[PDB]
């Protein structure tokens, strides 16, 4: 008689949003792989659900994948990725990049990304590393085996820069974003990038 | 504040290609297949 | 004597085993936990025992009431464990015992609301294998021996598939060969 | 015969023909095939036997 | 199918008010439980035990409730009579910790009692906010100079009164009184319910010897009574603990 | 410059590319019409374990 | 009859081929392509 | 005289009496207890195998087999040396021990305590 | 002068391991002086080294009266007039070096009452697509 009044909304375990949230919170990389695959699916299909305005404690959960990627860009001048595990942390940083790229076109999750003063320093580091190649600098001679990892990486960086450029509309005189991008504009042959 | 709400219909297609032109015809039928079922609720 | 003391230890280890009759379901994210050792997720979530700030907050006394809550939940799995049933038996402050009980309920290690009759089953790891947890000899069931590294398998158990592993069926369906 | 058979994945010709009768009978409903074998065989084993 | 759910049974308030289980919270083979006996993987065999189908028939379905450099331990007594039955227990309180409010604890406490009357939650916490504020600077002392007092201790648990006598030095903090409470229960063979109650009745005894040191400032470190074997050489101990059944 | 961390990279990646190119071999015409895919291939383990999942969704 | 089931078995376990097979979902070209199809559109102004 | 023997024999009789008080009620009379707050059979921890070592992986003998063999096993090192822990002593304490073989004897029992894993 | 007749009359023979060969039944040396130094460096008017001497001699000699019984802390507290914060310090120290609880009956060591150990239990996972077993 006590096993007929079960609540139907919780008879399946926990819900999928917490199941993705506890997956990144755990150290399980396949659950991290699964939840990031679900987060990118939900970013492309329903950005109102995982907006930073709705979920405020979603921004550091992606920062711990993208902030350790700066070393991989620093080591990208040579054959660095010998294993399938440093490749895996590289893919998790690139996966968390596109979820923040897809959620930066919502206009309520963008200012919260603007007020973070750490993504813009990461953006500047990627642009400065791209300024080694866009000028052709022998400083950080990009390894030719690591160019494809860097091509799609700077494609989503420009999309983040395109969305937050109106919030740094008080541009400075020596604006490092303005200075690098006019050096980048003298280099590419992509119609989309121009 | 908790609200146990139903999630949105996410267009997850069985065969998974990589070029976009094999997705839009099934996605346009998905948009017809989802908004018409959503219009009658209003 | 030696095989007799090995058989005497094995009989009294069978006498105190707490044989399993209910399966235990944990969520897929909370598989980082082990009974013997303290995980680093617990050392960053309840650090007051590991900071050694007060004398009443040690990693030993954390680990004791950690395993006490789970062992009193795993032996009565279908019953929702409460805080007041735990607080009357353990000697800690009310603030820290709420911290660990909420931490174990947040990860779903205790009090996991689920009905397993509405979910399918899988065969993830390999079929074959002689899966043995390696226990230690309980000090008290050791022989007297007034004056020998004998390991003994307590419970052998075969499972024709994972479906009888999840239902804890030990091919006892030959009796109920329906 | 009406008695319960041996340990599974043996698939005697009584179990094989009663499987073969049901697919000629029903063409689906592997619940209705598994009891027609005798009910001591799982749904997950008859399809694993048929393929 | 044929699987029991992992939750939705909280038959605890009925065992709080079962009148055979020795619970001092409320007033108004041959084993009992198969925690050493297998059942050959048939769940109907657990219905033969009388305290288990008691939880299947008289049980309920619950919803799960969802939620500093030195701890100051203050034992808090809670004595509230409430519609015939009373509420009688004891618990320490980390006064330095404020992570849980006493109103949050009282809403937690009256849920496992299955009361949830919402005025017990006020009346429990108002007593807790009383007894924390009355003892806020009496358990934070800094006692030196080797007071070395003797301590008689009594513990009341369902007419099974425990009593001991020992010399306690409340100058070295090497021996935790909870650890001292555990060493008696391990050696005497008592149940786990005496682990909190001996420690909770010793911290109150400690803050009473702390009291006479800070309130009246009576030192009175004059011959803690011994039996001429250890500290004070008279001729070259006091007592031993016991659980008296009155 | 570095003979170490491009040959360890080579011995891993050429092993990885040997895995990826050897991921498509059990899907020929007369390789599936015979029964050396389903029978005794628990060393394979790849298919005939999904029948506990594909039947649970009605895929047959 | 078993041909139709084996048609429905092979074309259900192999039509994905990159969500369960680990060395294929940990390849560079597949993980980039599964990322590339999930790129949401850029909004103009 | 007859003070030091009479107190210590009373201590050994009380140690004998307290052992006879704790061994009967827990293990011999009803072989356990029962908690009042939760339906859990209480038990002494001395007969419970408190730690657990790693797993041991194997295979079943026949190929193309589906049988899962989950089991358990006890383990100890020689079952005769007790666990008087010298590993809970820092390495600086026993360095003014008067001998050198005792420094070996402390550390060997420490290494005996450190091979709890198999 | 008092323990000489007591050690001669009713004491069972001494069992002592190899790692406690530094131990001196007569006096103190640097191991006991650095392990529990509160009995030496004037922690009180009470904890003299002579009171440390009488208690460490009473503790080891009562175990000579019952070597196959665990000489517990509470039983020696019946006839030791010391702080219980100081009785535990010696009794854990001599047990640490295997003096007073080395070769006993393993079942007369007192252990706390409590629940059973669930480590050999079979756990299944709430995978988001099934209930696969937990088999490492």
């Amino acid at each position: 008689n006590v096993f007929q009044s079960l609540p139907k909304e919780t008879a399946r375990g926990v819900d999928d949003l917490t199941r993705m949230e506890m997956a990144l919170l755990s150290g399980i990389p396949e659950e991290i792989k699964w939840s990031l695959k679900k987060y990118l699916t939900y970013s492309n299909k329903a950005p109102y659900m995982i907006s930073l305005r709705t979920l405020p404690d979603l921004l550091p959960l992606f920062k711990t994948f993208i902030l350790p990627l700066e070393r991989i860009v620093e080591g990208l001048n040579k054959s660095s990725i010998c294993d399938s595990k440093a490749m895996d942390s590289l893919q998790m940083g690139l996966n968390a990049l596109l979820i923040l790229r897809n959620l930066a076109q919502d206009t309520d999750s963008v200012q919260i990304l603007v007020k973070d003063r750490e993504i813009k320093s990461f953006i500047l580091f990627i642009l400065k590393k791209f300024q080694c190649v866009a000028t052709g600098d022998n400083k950080w001679q990009l390894y030719e085996g690591n160019a494809t990892f860097f091509n799609e990486l700077t494609h989503y960086t420009l999309d983040l820069m395109e969305a937050i450029s109106s919030y740094i509309a008080p541009a400075m005189k020596d604006d490092h974003y303005f200075q690098t991008l006019v050096s980048i504009l003298n280099y590419t042959k992509d119609r989309y990038m121009v | 504040p908790l609200n146990w709400v139903q999630g949105p219909a996410i267009f997850h297609m069985l065969t998974s290609p990589y070029t976009q032109d094999e997705i839009i015809n099934h996605e346009m039928n998905f948009l017809k297949g989802r908004l018409l079922e959503l219009q009658e609720i209003t | 004597n030696y095989e007799q003391e090995a058989q005497k230890l094995e009989e009294k280890a069978l006498r105190f085993l707490a044989k399993q009759t209910h399966p235990v379901i944990i969520p897929s994210f909370a598989s980082w936990f082990d009974i013997s050792k303290i995980h680093e997720i617990e050392k960053r979530s309840n650090p007051d025992f590991f900071n050694d700030s007060s004398r009443f907050k040690t990693p030993k006394a954390y680990k004791d009431t950690r395993n006490f809550i789970i062992n009193t939940y795993r032996l009565s799995p279908y019953e929702y464990l409460t805080i007041t049933a735990v607080r009357r038996n353990v000697a800690m402050d009310v603030a820290s015992i709420v911290k660990i009980h909420a931490f174990l309920e947040k990860w779903g290690l205790i009090n996991y609301q689920i009905d397993p009759r509405t979910k399918p089953s899988l065969i993830g790891p390999s079929f074959t294998g002689h899966f043995q947890v390696v226990l230690d000899t309980p000090q008290g069931l050791k022989p007297f021996l007034p004056e020998f590294p004998v390991n003994l398998t307590i419970k052998k158990n075969v499972y024709d598939s994972a479906q009888d592993f999840n239902a804890l069926q030990d091919e006892s369906r030959n009796s109920r060969q329906i | 015969e009406n008695n319960g058979n041996s340990v599974k994945k043996n698939w005697s010709d009584q179990e094989m023909l009663l499987l073969l009768e049901g697919i000629e009978m029903y063409e689906d409903q592997w619940e209705k095939i598994a009891d027609h074998v005798g009910g001591h065989k799982r749904v997950e084993d008859c399809i694993e036997k048929f393929l | 199918n044929q699987l029991i759910p992992q939750a939705y049974i909280s038959n605890f308030h009925n065992r709080l008010t079962n009148e055979d289980d020795g619970i001092p919270i409320f007033t108004m083979g041959n084993a009992v439980l198969p925690d050493l006996q297998d059942q050959h993987h048939n769940p109907f065999n657990i219905l033969r035990y009388p305290k288990i189908r008691d939880t299947f028939i008289n049980g309920k379905v619950v919803s799960p409730y969802r939620l500093s450099g030195e701890a100051i331990m203050i034992p808090i007594t809670l004595d509230i009579e409430h519609m015939g039955h009373t509420i009688k227990d004891q618990f320490l309180w980390n006064y330095n910790d404020d992570s849980i409010s006493p109103e949050e604890f009282a809403s937690i406490y009256c849920k496992d009692l299955d009361m949830t009357s919402a005025t017990l939650q006020t009346q429990i916490a108002n007593i807790i906010k009383e007894q924390l504020k009355d003892l806020e600077n009496i358990a934070a002392t800094e006692i030196m100079s080797d007071l070395h007092v003797i301590i008689n201790l009594t513990c009341n648990l369902q007419d099974r009164f425990f009593e001991d006598n020992f010399q306690w030095n409340l100058n070295d903090k090497s021996l935790t009184p909870e650890r001292f409470a555990t060493s008696i229960v391990q050696d005497l063979g008592l149940t786990r319910e005496f682990i909190p109650l001996i420690s909770q009745s010793l911290h109150e005894t400690i803050l009473k010897i702390k009291k006479d040191w800070v309130d009246g400032h009576l030192i009175q470190d004059h011959v803690p009574n011994d039996a001429a074997f250890g500290y004070l050489s008279g001729i070259r101990s006091n007592w031993c603990p016991r659980v008296e059944i009155l | 410059l570095h003979p170490r961390e491009t040959l360890t990279h080579y011995l891993w990646s050429s092993k990885q590319n040997e895995l990826v190119l050897q991921g498509d071999q059990y899907f020929n015409e007369d390789a599936a019409r015979t029964s050396d895919i389903y029978s005794n291939n628990n060393n394979d383990r790849s298919l005939m374990g999904n029948i506990s999942l594909l039947y649970s969704q009605g895929r047959l | 009859k078993q041909k139709s089931i084996r048609q429905k078995l092979i074309n259900n376990v192999a039509s994905q081929a990159h969500h369960n097979i680990p060395y294929l979902r940990d390849s560079p070209f597949t993980a980039a392509a599964q990322r590339s199809v999930q790129i949401r559109s850029k909004v103009i102004v | 005289t007859n003070w030091l023997y009479q107190h210590s024999a009373a201590c050994s009789r009380f140690n004998s009496d307290l052992f006879y008080d704790r061994v009967k009620v827990l293990l011999v009379d009803q072989q356990g207890l029962r908690d009042a707050y939760t339906n859990i059979l209480h038990i002494p921890e001395s007969t419970q195998s408190t730690t657990v070592l790693g797993w041991r992986r194997s295979k079943n003998d026949s190929p193309s087999d589906t049988s899962i063999v989950y089991e358990t096993v006890i383990h100890d090192n020689d079952l005769n040396k007790p666990k008087t822990g010298l590993s809970e002593i820092p390495k600086e304490i026993y360095e003014d021990v008067v001998d050198e073989d005792v420094l070996r004897a402390i550390t060997e029992q420490q290494n005996f305590e450190k091979c709890n894993e198999y």
